[PDB]
């Protein structure tokens, strides 16, 4: 049929600027991220700092769902630039330069020991009973 | 809804988008006029067994761009935007990683040797002065 | 090291930020090397040569200048901006 | 021991600026890598190896206690050269140690840490294969692990200890006379015996 | 008679009937392979 | 020169790569900092030796090793480095003729 | 033998034993998770080792030019006459003489010892 010869040009245009900017936002694999249950979602800047040069926090269905931190990726493209296409009504492709570049991975979410207890903890750390009992008592 | 929602509609779609990993000349070329619209054209061709990605540069732009396709399955890759209007939205979502090499390879490397030379230029060295400084 | 390391070890030094409330900065760009000169009694500079430093005991050096740029803010958005070409 | 030799054999860093070795684990948590896969996955490349897992399983029972980043990075903090007055600021010093004291030549950048922690994963890497018997260790004697240092290296490494007497002696200079009121000579604030 | 020669370990029964039921097999793994002496 | 080259060329920098990935390619240093990936060693070495033998990127005193049973590329531009002339062979031949 | 890790924080699973059904269970620490363990092996170590180095041999090596090649011993694979043999040379062998063998032909790493 066609699809086995078919072929496909489209023209490429060049925005010189757009009042959004571009970014790829990165998942590792075995994240295993789904976006079916991403009902609500927030993306704000870190406020452990405490604004332009500071990590990207990502929040997802509030408390409830998983938490992603974004951090710029410190190899800059001096002799490399990305570009996306994305497909229009007219049929031509549109390029947009990636302003940044985002790894996110996911924030495990329970009662993590806090820097306090981590110093009880020290004491047995080398000779430690039932690695399972430490969390049920805490 | 609120000023930190993300429309998340992009991915509702599956929309499908290319990343695609260029040289700089050829980017440079377009950020020259950057206005026009119009930078080239992209020309994929399949055929029963096998698939090519190429591109042409524009006549005017310069005054053969070979793509090739690497999978997308080790890592999976979204792509969003900030409103200046603080609007986050999800364009979509990437099926597909591609990247462009040169055709030449003689005469390629002499306009990368002059940008090396270009970029060399704010390299500052000492200078030999003939008379001693008063 | 003559041609790059000094050059760059001056570049790469940070700029010196001091502040009193006045505001002064420095930065040192460029560096120059004169011929190996040795200084007589009174003063008159002359090139030295390898054997007259051999034979009078000399060191064989050559003077180092450097371009430094000096800024000072007098919170009365006023910038003053002073070189001293070869230092 | 009892316990001791059940785990096995685990792994410590000795950064720099830091009295004493941390787990290896704990490092990688100050990095930014919190759960074992992330971290595991910088230090093994294929999963498939069940001898290379078990040479790990020590080292993430050790930093098990640390599950966070800012409490990994307040362990490192707490045993540095200069301990925090309050665990803020312990984070502040652990953060900035790793920023520029640990791996430098990986970078030195505030976004380096993915950097730093692939080659951190890397040294651990190479110790599990030494630890394995699969590859050989290093050669002190071979030549090719040496380098030379020559007239210029030499120099360049003195020129900046005096350069950095220099500029710090403008800076002592200067301070007197800013503090003073007047401004000051920069012709003067020099002290050319320094580097002569 | 059997081409592999085994031994089968297990914990005392009255125990059975305080430290980790687990873990101290590896204890007692490592200290067997070493510490012990035939 | 050389990271700007080997980024042009089909080398995947560490930040944009899975751990998956890593397993399977070579890993590229550049005076011992793991630059990136590279999933066809042999030409890249092939290609690395041509632009050092021509002089057109990689100077003559730059040191490319491949550790094929490591899977690991190791350039080395540093100083120090004490080296010494051969002569080329090719297919069991002298290029100087 | 096999590594199990979290699928809610992707952390380590250790095994555990549940007394009520008596039945493995890698279990999740600081997770509260539990996942039906099926191998029923939690540790083993061999103390000979007998690894297979054939599986530790990489192809690549063929394209190696300091190591030695012989025709006389054809790749099974594909028939290619030339092979390239060297040494496992790796410790806690104790003795390490014997030749493995890897065809040289491209695309076939085809990788045997006599
Ligand atoms: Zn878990
Ligand atoms: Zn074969």
């Amino acid at each position: 049929g066609p699809s086995s010869q078919n072929v496909t040009e489209y023209v490429v245009r060049v925005p010189k600027n757009t009042t959004k900017k571009y970014n790829i936002m990165a998942f590792n694999a075995a994240d295993k991220v789904n976006f079916a249950t991403w009902n609500q979602a927030r993306l704000e800047r870190d406020l452990s700092n405490k604004p332009e040069d500071q990590p990207w926090l990502l929040r997802v269905n509030g408390k409830s769902g998983r938490k992603f931190k974004g951090i710029k990726k410190g190899g800059v493209t001096e002799n490399t630039s990305y570009y996306i296409f994305t497909q229009c009504p007219d049929g031509a492709f549109e390029a947009f330069p990636v302003h940044n570049w985002y790894n996110f991975t996911p924030l495990a979410r329970h009662r993590t020991l806090t820097a306090e207890e981590a110093e009880e903890e020290w004491e047995r750390r080398n000779k430690v009973l039932n690695h399972f009992s430490i969390m049920q008592q805490r | 809804a609120e000023r930190g929602e993300l429309d998340l509609t992009g991915a509702k779609q599956n929309t499908g988008v290319w990343l695609v990993k260029v040289p700089k000349y050829l980017s440079q070329q377009w950020a020259k006029a950057s206005g026009r619209g119009e930078v080239g054209k992209l020309r994929i061709a399949k055929t029963q067994g096998r698939t090519e990605v190429s591109f042409t540069l524009n006549e005017d732009l310069a005054n053969e761009h070979p793509f090739v396709l690497q999978s997308v399955g080790g890592q999976t890759l979204t792509v969003f935007t900030e409103s200046s209007s603080d609007k986050l939205s999800l364009e979509g979502i990437v099926v597909q990683r591609a990247e462009c090499r040169p055709a030449a390879s003689e005469n390629y490397m002499r306009l990368k040797r002059l940008q090396i030379e270009e970029s060399s230029k704010p390299v500052r060295l000492s200078q030999q002065l003939d008379k001693v400084v008063t | 090291f003559i041609q790059m390391s000094v050059q760059r070890i001056v570049e790469d030094a940070p700029p010196i930020d001091l502040q009193a409330p006045p505001r002064y900065l420095l930065k040192f760009e460029q560096i120059y090397l004169s011929k190996p000169t040795h200084w007589e009694r009174d003063g008159a500079p002359s090139p030295m040569m390898p054997n007259e430093a051999r034979l009078r005991n000399l060191t064989y050096s050559a003077p180092l200048y450097v371009d430094i740029t000096k800024t000072v803010i007098k919170e009365g958005e006023e910038q003053l901006q002073t070189q001293h070409q070869k230092t | 021991g009892a316990k001791k030799s059940a785990i096995g054999q685990r792994i410590v860093a000795t950064l720099p600026y830091i009295k004493q070795e941390v787990p290896i684990i704990i490092v990688f948590r100050a990095l930014g890598f919190v759960s074992d896969r992330d971290i595991l996955e910088h230090i093994i490349y294929d999963f498939e190896d069940p001898e290379m897992m078990e040479m790990v399983k020590p080292s993430l029972d050790e930093a098990f206690v640390i599950q966070e980043q800012n409490v990994a990075l307040n362990f490192i903090g707490s045993r540095g050269a200069k301990p925090g007055v309050t665990k803020e600021k312990r984070i502040k010093y652990a953060k900035e140690v790793l920023q520029k004291e640990m791996l430098p030549h990986v970078g030195v950048s505030d976004f380096c840490e993915t950097k730093k922690a692939y080659f951190l994963g890397y040294m651990v890497h190479r110790l599990l294969l030494a630890a394995l018997g699969r590859r050989e260790l290093d050669d002190r004697d071979h030549y090719g692990n040496k380098r030379l240092d020559l007239a210029g290296p030499l120099l360049a490494f003195l020129f900046r200890g005096m350069f950095k007497n220099l500029l710090k002696e403008v800076r002592i200079y200067a301070q007197k006379f800013i503090d003073r009121g007047k401004d000051f000579n920069l012709e003067l604030a020099i002290k050319t015996r320094i580097i002569s | 008679n059997a081409e592999k020669l085994v031994l089968r370990i297990r914990i005392m029964n009255s125990d059975e009937n305080k430290m980790d039921d687990d873990v101290f097999l590896r204890c007692i793994e490592s200290n067997m392979l070493t510490d012990m002496t035939l | 020169p050389i990271l700007e080259f080997l980024e042009e060329w089909s080398m995947e920098n560490l930040e944009e790569i899975s751990p998956a990935a890593i397993a399977d390619a070579t890993k590229i240093f550049v005076n011992g900092c793991w630059v990136g990936i590279h999933k066809d060693p042999e030409q890249l070495m092939n290609t690395l030796r041509k632009l050092r033998r021509q002089m057109d990127i990689i100077v003559s005193e730059v040191s490319m090793i491949r550790d094929i049973r490591e899977r690991e590329i190791r350039i080395y531009t540093d100083a120090g480095r004490i080296c010494r002339p051969l002569l080329i062979v090719e297919k069991q031949k002298l290029l100087l003729k | 033998v096999g590594i199990r890790f979290c699928q809610e924080c992707n952390n380590m699973l250790y095994p555990k034993e549940d007394k009520e059904n008596r039945i493995l269970l890698y279990a999740c620490r600081n997770c509260d998770y539990q996942q039906e363990a099926d191998n029923s092996c939690i540790y083993v170590n061999k103390i000979t080792h007998e690894v297979d180095e054939l599986t530790q041999i990489i192809a690549d090596v063929s394209q190696d030019p300091t190591l030695p090649r012989t025709e006389d011993h054809p790749c099974q694979k594909c028939g290619h006459k030339e092979a390239v043999f060297f040494q496992s040379h790796s410790a806690r062998a104790e003795d390490a003489m014997r030749l493995y063998y890897v065809c040289t032909a491209p695309h076939c790493g085809h990788r045997w010892t006599e």
